[PDB]
């Protein structure tokens, strides 16, 4: 019985990273495996194979970073279902095409306390390979008990953002990242960092 | 650093490209660029060179990509780029690197076919634009 390709095969970006997603095949048993691959620079092209995913059980792989890679073009990424003696035929992704479609994480906020003055700073855990991103961050801040909050002023990665404080309880950072190519894309908010004044 | 604008009108140039390319037969007996091209390869002096080098093959080549339809989509990207090379030219300034990969692309036009070229230099358009220049302007 010839084993039945994976369905819903997704390509995506997170947190400035590359997926391929999927579910498995329908009329498959439990405990087969799945070879991925993806296709390498438009001018040396052909489909490579993922070393970390090949024969994994999971229904998702990483694709970022990869060799032969080139995140400044279009790539598709390929699924096929395997068990020893049968593999189901190969179901390609959607083009995906990095500067364009890559979605920004949220940056981690380093946190320090002069007097008055609250500093809060972006940091970034990027892909090594990543191309050089223009990145900028936005800072909320609110008294935890009063509602209204303030949205400081598009920062770009690499500069503080300084909070002047008054002396007045638990007080609140959270930032998003903003990243523009051709169109602004938006990251959720950080996780807020609450603490005691 | 490229405006919202600009970079989609190259986009909207680079995928007119790649659709009229899927019509051609492109293959290249060795493929235009290095496989490792990188200015990171190369001195910081000699990095100017080499983008004024792939700048004027990426110009060559597109301005002579046939047809109405082409001329008209790569009529403001070829504006944007004319505009890049001139202000590279303002400031700029025995055989190795830069010597070995000017001379790859130097002789590219001359060996390899027209669809060739132009796949190579579309394929590349991206990586100039976004890696290539902004390296150039931080280490100057
Ligand atoms: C606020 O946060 C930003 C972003 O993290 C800080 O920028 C980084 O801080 C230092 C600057 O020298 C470095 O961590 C980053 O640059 C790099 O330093 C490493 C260590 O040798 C090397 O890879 C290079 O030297 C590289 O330049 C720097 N990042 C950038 C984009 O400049 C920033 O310092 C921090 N606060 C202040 C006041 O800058
Ligand atoms: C892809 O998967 C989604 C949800 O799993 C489903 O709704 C959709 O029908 C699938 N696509 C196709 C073409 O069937």
């Amino acid at each position: 019985p010839r084993l039945a390709p994976p369905q819903n095969v997704t390509l995506l970006s997170q947190n400035f990273s590359v997926y391929l997603t999927w579910l498995p095949g329908l009329g498959n048993p439990q405990d087969v495996t799945y070879f991925v691959a993806y296709q390498s620079s438009p001018t040396r092209r052909r489909w490579r194979e993922v070393e970390e995913c090949a024969g994994t059980k999971e229904l998702l792989c990483s694709m970022m970073c990869l060799k032969k890679q080139d995140l400044y073009n279009k790539f598709k990424g390929r699924v096929r279902t395997v068990s020893p003696s049968s593999k189901s035929p190969w179901v390609e992704s959607e083009y995906l095409d990095y500067l364009f479609e890559v979605e920004p994480a949220p940056p981690v906020l380093v946190l320090t306390q002069t007097e008055e003055i609250l500093s809060a700073n972006a940091t970034y855990q990027l892909p090594p390979c990543m191309p050089p991103l223009d990145l900028k961050y936005e800072v909320a801040f609110w008294k935890e008990g009063a509602g209204n909050k303030t949205l400081f002023p598009v920062t770009p990665h690499g500069q503080p953002v300084q909070i002047t404080l008054q002396p007045a309880e638990h007080h609140c950072l959270s930032a998003r990242t903003i990243y523009t190519f051709s169109v602004p894309k938006y990251s959720k908010f950080s996780k807020p960092t609450c603490f005691l004044l | 650093s490229l405006s919202p604008q600009e970079l989609a009108s190259f986009k909207k140039a680079r995928d007119a490209l790649e659709e009229s390319l899927k019509l051609k037969n492109w293959s290249c007996s060795s493929p235009v660029f290095p496989g490792n091209w990188d200015l990171r390869l190369l001195q910081v002096r000699e990095r100017p060179v080499a983008l004024e080098a792939e700048l004027a093959l990426t110009l060559k080549v597109l301005e002579a990509a046939a047809g109405p339809a082409l001329e008209d989509v790569l009529d403001q990207p070829l504006h944007t780029l004319h505009h890049i090379l001139s202000q590279l030219q303002a400031c700029i300034q025995p055989r190795g690197r830069l010597h070995h990969w000017l001379h790859r692309l130097q002789e590219a036009p001359k060996k390899e076919s027209a669809g060739c070229l132009e796949a190579s230099v579309t394929f590349n358009l991206f990586r100039l634009l976004t890696r290539d220049l902004k390296y150039v302007a931080d280490g100057n």
